[PDB]
Parts: C-alpha cells; structure tokens; sequence
C-alpha cells in the first residue's frame, strides 16, 4: 500500500 | 482533546501550512503526514516505512525512523511534544 493509505488510517 | 505543541513539532506543522498554535489531534496527524509526504520521507518500496535520521522529523520522534503501522509509538511522539 502507498503512503498516503498507511497514513489516512490515522485519520480514521 | 485539544493540544499545544512544543516548539520543534510547531515549527513542522507550520512548514506545511499549519497557522495555528492549539490542535486537536487529527489536525495534528493530518499535517504530520502532509510533511512526511511532501518531503518523501517514506520508502518507496515498503511505503509505511519512514526515515526521519537527517531531518527535524528525527529530532521530534528521537529515533531514525518508524512504521507508519506503529500508532502507538507515534502518537507518544506526538504527546512528549505537546506542551
């Protein structure tokens, strides 16, 4: 997976 | 739960457009990975690597680098750099 989708997981 | 951030965590928030002095949270996560990604601090290949040694990133975290999958480590990052 990319960054971004590694990351957006934090957000969630 | 809103928080302060320290001088070193400020001074990278606002490189990214951050104008602010009192966070919650998120906002903080959400400009902490606008910066890793803006500055391509992650690893190509295994994108949840991120390597912080020669940037202010590794002064904040105190450590080389770090999985974007350790949530717990990074958010005791960013709580020791809360004021």
């Amino acid at each position: 997976e990319t960054f971004e989708h590694w990351w957006s997981q934090l957000l969630s | 739960t809103l928080v302060r951030p320290k001088p070193l965590l400020l001074k990278l928030l606002k490189s990214v457009g951050a104008q602010k002095d009192t966070y919650t949270m998120k906002e903080v996560l959400f400009y902490l990975g606008q910066y890793i990604m803006t500055k391509r601090l992650y690893d190509e290949k295994q994108q949840h690597i991120v390597y912080c040694s020669n940037d202010l990133l590794g002064d904040l975290f105190g450590v080389p680098s770090f999985s974007v999958k350790e949530h717990r480590k990074i958010y005791t990052m960013i709580y020791r750099n809360l004021v």
